[PDB]
């Protein structure tokens, strides 16, 4: 035989190591009676290009357990679907077995079925089972099939074993059999071992998404770059059900944490520890960089998303939003934002650009070169300045740390003074071969995370081998100038709904950049070629941004994309666009009440002026 | 150069079933000559695959769309996509200025189509941006309407004729459909008998190009031949659908060759794949996402082989008289006469000068690649026909007319001008129904015909192995026993159909009701069925009636066949001049096989062939 497998399909317990019962897959040498770091996973079969394999499924279950292929060839024996394909008995007998059966399965790795040579050595699929998807899947009917370049195995010893398999899933246990769950792999809550990996030596993640239902995540890794397309992802954006090779360069040594980042998720689980120790040996001018210098402040001001035509009352889509009545506080609400200030210490360096709202001074960064962000929190509470995008950041004059705490994002977040930052920029950090160049970024101020953030703390950083549209909402309510805010608008002096639907999300509003329905406008000449960094922030969902002008317009992510570019939120990638286009643009929020509620802006096609 | 189309914006029902009907009034996009109504709003054939989907606006690189647009419902609407371009301006606006039309008003876009708007050096030789109407984003979009633009480089497709040629395309796209939200009374009112949790998620079709669970159509395939897809996603944000193409994998270029199995579509984006489906048959092409997916998303692509051609036998045996019918034939010509059947006076059909129909039903539906026609003399004066059209359908309720190719309204079909004329007509793209008819244009002086229908089977069987072909060798056949005699050899390898020559047959040394001819396929087959025969040899005739079918995977262990219930006796050749076939309902699928004569006339002796479709070997 090329190589065969026999698997199970044995009903065990569960308890995440909360307890619950799961009909999963199991494997054995032929009938009788693994390794942690998999965990809930149907074993990883793989195998090489023209090899063959077979399965002999036992369905050693209560259920009625198929086996699906999603990447190989069949004779619709292979595959495990029961649909009115005409095929009558012995040929849908293996499309789907019975409970108590133990029957056979047959799939070939084609020619053709094999990866590109473009494409990473060994393309992650898996496989199932298709009867009742949701019936199925959720109580472990998931595992990981890989097919791989010809002279393939043969390599794994001498070819790197970091080769993990990562599952993201979102078992509704309470499904095949009380509320859901958010797994990596099978663990919830920080959960699970194995993820270990070389010091110098990088790691490769063969990706598994998992849904049943239109269920979506964003999985970052503790101060880690993404490798995956060859262009560096630093967030590995995950679809419902997706599948993923990626790898993690794995500098420096220790336990680092991948998790996934949005709202309720990581009340549910879905984060996960990655250890890096060191591991055994076994031998047998015209150029250059220069450094950045930023005198910026976090000040505080009252910020108005205005101002256009005002259509009272009725207009009850519109007004509510920006109207001052009884209960509503439209418009203007008091901010805090970065300004690179103009007048005090360390000099300055200060004017201002309508044409970004409340959008922070625009860092950029070349690799190797370095960032001097001395830092002041010039108003009210305390702030943090720290830069997603960047890793070497400590302050300059000094590793150490502040005594007191751990990572200075996390912390010292000086209420009345001045700090000196130090962001050097590795190649590790900036864009490859492949991504476009200027990748986008931004910095926030993690005085926890988010908290802040809404309030109205946020710009852009460029790291690089400039305009930017930052989608964002401003929930108001989180912010922390609300107090002062409701004290200062309303009718009322203190007293009135401490909260309600009605006023709630009529206080956040939907940004285009913290601008409202319409804004900007924007100036831009015709035929003239814009790089243009867009990212979305404040509330999630994913994003749906496109221009829709005098000639709506088209722009290239390397391939041209068109009435459509989506950024995952909390998340950011940027854009060339030829603006051979024409005036009067919808600029997308695109998406629902989403639209309805906040997106406009506009575009030009002015001509004649030179220097 | 340049391209224009003739579009425009209709209001119409839409419908499902084949499981109370639900008759919903969405609008969409349809293509006519520019005579506004009446005529000609026609499409078809290949491209029923669209549905709800307008038609297919493609051009190349450098060239002009123009598209005329036309709005025939209550609330104006408007043709946009990415590209509806160049409009330069002078003092006048841009944007704004040509937004949108209002009923029965009628609009040309016109741009040029730009580098900026094209595949790349990184493959493809087409892309797939998408049309819709701007005014309500949401609102009509999801009421009605979407098409599919893709433009091509250079010397990319074909002159006059059509689109493309290399290769098939196809666009498939995939939503959520909440209507409600998009259409009012007319639509919500009809049916009345209440706002989100009652039957909101009735409401709701998760369809490709408009066709919940497996109802979209258009899957003409072909084994073994590029085919493009274009997979552009739409609707609010729980359509992130990972569609998979069943056992297929396909590449996508994008700076780079990637090859997949599922790829996401986040709404808006669409995008193209190549791949050849190198096994043929039926197959799903769904959403994976399980809620999505029970909820509807799913639809089968119905691939062919192309050297699977036979004839249905409407010459020979299979075809039963009873299968057959007629406008009503004047003269007793009638039908259950076709091809070659020259006998006596009686040879063919053949109705008087009104316009006629001759229906077939295939008694199941199948898949045919051509007909052959013919007609015959009677009194010195010559019947043929001479142009023609075929209807097709599946349950008789249904009826059309093919075009495949033919540019136009549909193709008709050149007959014969003669008695005798013998032509293959061919259809490739091919029809799928089970009931060809056949309706004629031209005759000479009368109308009359022979027919003899090629196609094969909706799998990609039904064909003869080895045997007959000689490609089974006479190494291969074995029986259980022969009758030897000097000269004279009945030997087992002797049981090929259509045989001429000395011993010219297969014979059991002297009968038994019981005994068994072989035949070691080596291979592990699949049968769709057995032609079976009988010899006549110096003046004595002799035949096999009755018999019975074994089967083994095992050298030595056979299993009878058992037909409901009960084992079954096979009926053919009441002659041994002629071959009669047997259906083989539930195919047996063996390497070896065993047949048993029961009732044999005269004398036992048999040539034959089997029918069949290779299987994977060593299991
Ligand atoms: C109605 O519409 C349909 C489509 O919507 C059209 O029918 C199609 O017709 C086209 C063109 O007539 C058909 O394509 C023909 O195919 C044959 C043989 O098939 C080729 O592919 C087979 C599989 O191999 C694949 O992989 C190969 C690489 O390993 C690759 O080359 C190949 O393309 C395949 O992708 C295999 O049998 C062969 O490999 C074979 O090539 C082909 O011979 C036809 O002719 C070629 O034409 C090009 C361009 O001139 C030449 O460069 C080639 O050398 C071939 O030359 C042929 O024509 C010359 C004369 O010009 C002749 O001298 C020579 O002997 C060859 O015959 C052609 O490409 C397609 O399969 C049909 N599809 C369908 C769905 O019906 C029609 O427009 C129309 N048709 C009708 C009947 O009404
Ligand atoms: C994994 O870690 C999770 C957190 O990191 C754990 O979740 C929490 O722990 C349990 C299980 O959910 C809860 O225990 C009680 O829950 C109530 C109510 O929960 C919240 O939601 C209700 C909804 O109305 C709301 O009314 C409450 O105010 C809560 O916001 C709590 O009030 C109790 O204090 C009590 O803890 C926790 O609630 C829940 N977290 C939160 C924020 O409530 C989870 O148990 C871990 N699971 C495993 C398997 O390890
Ligand atoms: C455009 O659309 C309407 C249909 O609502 C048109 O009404 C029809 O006009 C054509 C003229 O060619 C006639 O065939 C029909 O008799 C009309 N239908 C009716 C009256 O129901 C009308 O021409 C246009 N509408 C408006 C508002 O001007
Ligand atoms: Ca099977
Ligand atoms: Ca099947
Ligand atoms: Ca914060
Ligand atoms: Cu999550
Ligand atoms: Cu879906």
């Amino acid at each position: 035989a090329t190589r065969r497998y026999y698997l199970g399909a044995v009903e065990l317990s569960w308890d995440y190591m909360v307890v619950y019962k799961k009909t999963l897959f199991v494997e054995f040498t032929d009938h009788l009676f693994r390794p942690p770091w998999m965990g809930l996973l149907g074993p990883t079969i793989q195998a090489e290009v023209y090899d063959t394999v077979v399965i002999t499924l036992k369905n050693m279950a209560s259920h009625p357990v198929s086996l699906h292929a999603v990447g190989v060839s069949y004779w619709k024996a292979s595959e495990g679907a029961e649909y009115d394909d005409q095929t009558s008995q012995r040929e849908k007998e293996d499309d789907k077995v019975f409970p108590g059966g133990s029957h056979t399965y047959v799939w070939q790795v084609l020619k053709e079925n094999g990866p590109m040579a473009s494409d990473p050595l060994c393309l992650t699929y898996s496989y199932l089972s298709h009867v009742d998807l949701v019936k199925d899947l959720n109580s472990g009917l998931i595992g990981a099939l890989l097919v791989c370049r010809e002279g393939s195995l043969a390599k794994e010893k001498t070819q790197t074993l970091h080769k993990f398999i990562l599952l993201f899933a979102v078992f509704d246990e309470g499904k095949s059999w009380w509320p859901k769950m958010h797994t990596v792999n099978g663990y919830v809550n920080r959960s699970l071992p194995g993820l270990i990996g070389c010091h110098r030596k990088s790691v490769y993640w063969h990706v598994i998404g998992m849904g049943t239902t239109p269920e979506v995540h964003s999985i970052f890794l503790e101060g880690h770059t993404f490798l995956v397309r060859n262009h560096r992802q630093a967030s590995l954006e995950i679809s419902p059900i997706t599948f993923l090779t990626a790898q993690t360069l794995l500098m420096d040594l220790g336990q680092f944490l991948l998790f996934c980042h949005i709202s309720s998720h990581q009340h549910d689980g879905m984060e996960a520890y990655v250890k890096v120790d060191s591991c055994p040996e076994e031998p047998q001018a015209k150029k250059h960089p220069k450094t950045w210098v930023h005198y910026i402040a976090a000040e505080e001001e009252d910020w108005d998303y205005a101002p256009l035509v005002l259509a009272p009352d009725d207009r009850s889509y519109k007004s509510q939003y920006l109207n001052n009545g009884p209960q509503r506080i439209g418009r203007k609400y008091k901010k805090v934002r970065f300004m690179a200030y103009t007048d005090e210490t360390f000099k300055t360096r200060e004017a201002i650009q309508h044409e970004s709202g409340i959008l922070g001074p625009l860092l950029y960064g070349e690799v190797g070169d370095t960032l001097l962000i001395i830092f002041k929190n010039q108003a009210s509470r305390p702030y943090n300045i720290y830069p997603h995008g960047i890793t070497d950041v400590r302050p300059l004059y000094s590793r150490r740390l502040p005594k007191g705490v751990k990572h200075l994002k996390d912390f010292p977040i000086l209420p009345g003074e001045i700090f000196k930052y130090k962001w050097t920029v590795t190649v590790e950090d900036g864009p490859t071969k492949s991504d476009p160049r200027c990748l986008t970024r931004y910095y926030s101020s993690f005085v926890n995370m988010e908290r802040d953030l809404a309030s109205g703390l946020i710009g852009p950083l460029l790291i690089c081998y400039r305009n930017v549209i930052l989608f964002s909402v401003f929930d108001e309510n989180r912010s922390w100038y609300l107090t002062e805010n409701i004290q200062r608008f309303l009718p009322n002096p203190a007293g009135v709904q401490l909260e309600d639907p009605e006023f709630q999300a009529s206080n956040i509003m939907h940004s285009i950049n913290g601008y409202v329905f319409d804004s900007l406008q924007l100036s831009v000449c015709l035929h003239e070629v814009a790089y243009w960094y867009i990212l979305s922030i404040g509330a999630q969902t994913d994003f749906l941004s496109v221009f829709f002008s005098g000639y709506t317009f088209k722009h290239k992510m390397v391939y041209e994309d068109t009435l459509t570019l989506f950024p995952f939120s909390g998340e950011t990638v940027f854009m060339s666009m030829e603006n051979p286009g024409l005036w009067i643009l919808g600029c997308h929020n695109s998406d629902f009440r989403n639209r309805g509620m906040t997106a406009l802006l506009k575009v030009s096609s002015c001509d004649k002026n030179t220097g | 150069k340049t391209r224009h189309y003739f579009i425009a914006a209709v209001e119409r029902l839409w419908d499902y079933g084949m499981s109370s009907v639900p008759q919903f009034k969405k609008v969409v996009f349809q293509e006519f000559t520019d005579g506004s109504f009446t005529q000609p709003l026609y499409r078809g054939e290949l491209n029923e695959h669209l549905g709800l989907l307008g038609p297919y606006i493609r051009a190349e690189v450098e060239d002009n769309i123009m598209v005329t647009f036309r709005n025939q419902a209550s609330r104006p609407y408007s043709f946009y996509s990415s590209l509806i371009s160049y409009e330069e301006d002078q003092r006048q606006g841009a944007e704004p200025r040509k937004n949108f039309v209002k009923p029965n008003e009628t609009k040309t876009y016109f741009w040029k189509v730009q580098h900026h708007m094209a595949p790349t050096k990184d493959e493809f030789d087409c892309k797939a941006w998408a049309y819709f109407s701007d005014v309500d984003l949401e609102k009509d979009v999801h009421s009605g309407l979407i098409g599919p633009l893709l433009v091509c480089h250079t010397n990319t497709l074909n002159p006059a004729h059509g689109r493309q040629v290399t290769v098939q395309e196809f666009a498939l796209f995939f939503t959520i459909f909440d209507e409600t939200k998009s259409w009012y009374f007319t639509e919500n009112m009809e049916r009345n008998c209440m706002e989100d949790p009652t039957f909101k998620e009735n409401y709701r079709f998760h369809a490709i190009n408009g066709y919940i669970m497996d109802t979209l159509p258009g899957l003409v395939m072909a084994q073994d031949q590029r085919i493009r897809w274009y997979l552009l996603s739409m609707g609010s944000n729980e359509n992130i659908h990972s569609i998979h193409f069943s056992g297929h994998v396909f590449t996508v270029r994008k700076k780079e060759e990637y090859k997949m199995a599922l790829y996401n579509l986040y709404p808006g984006v669409f995008e193209t794949v190549e791949m050849l489906p190198s096994k043929a048959g039926i197959w799903r092409v769904e959403c994976l996402i399980g809620e999505h997916l029970h909820a509807g998303m799913s639809t089968l692509f119905l691939v062919y082989s192309n050297k699977c051609q036979t004839p249905l036998g409407m010459a020979s045996g299979h075809i039963r008289d009873f299968q057959i019918t007629a406008s009503g034939q004047y003269g007793q010509w009638a039908p259950k006469l076709a091809r070659l059947h020259y006998s006596g006076s009686i040879n063919a059909w053949s109705t008087k000068e009104p316009f006629s129909w001759i229906k077939v039903d295939l008694l199941a539906p199948m898949i045919i690649h051509g007909i052959k026609t013919q007609g015959a003399r009677q009194k010195f004066s010559s019947l043929y026909i001479s142009q023609f059209i075929i209807m097709y359908s599946l349950d008789g309720k249904k009826w059309q007319t093919y075009r495949g190719n033919s540019t136009g309204t549909l193709m008709v079909f050149f007959g014969n001008v003669d008695s005798s004329g013998i032509k293959h007509n061919i259809f490739n793209p091919p029809i799928i129904a089970r009931y060809i008819r056949l309706h004629p244009t031209h005759y000479s002086i009368r109308s009359t015909l022979r027919m003899e229908l090629m196609g094969c089977d909706l799998n990609s069987c039904s064909m003869p192995l080895g045997m007959e072909s000689k490609a089974i060798s006479d190494a291969q056949i074995t029986a259980s026993s022969y009758f030897t005699n000097m000269f004279a050899t009945w030997s087992p390898s002797k049981a090929r159909l259509h045989l001429q020559g000395r011993s010219n047959a297969w014979r059991p040394q002297v009968n038994n009701p019981k005994e068994w001819l072989q035949v070691d396929f080596q291979k592990t087959m699949k049968v769709t069925g057995v032609t079976t025969q009988g010899v006549k040899s110096l003046l004595t005739s002799m035949y096999v009636k009755e018999f019975l079918i074994s089967s083994s995977q095992d050298g030595h262990q056979w299993t009878l066949f058992f037909q409901n219930g009960k084992v079954k006796v096979f009926q053919g050749n009441q002659d041994s001049f002629t071959p009669v076939v047997n259906s083989l309902d539930p195919p047996l699928l063996t390497r070896y096989l065993r047949i048993h004569p029961q009732s044999w006339v005269h004398q036992i002796a048999l040539r034959m062939e089997v029918l069949g479709c290779e299987a994977q070997d060593l299991y």
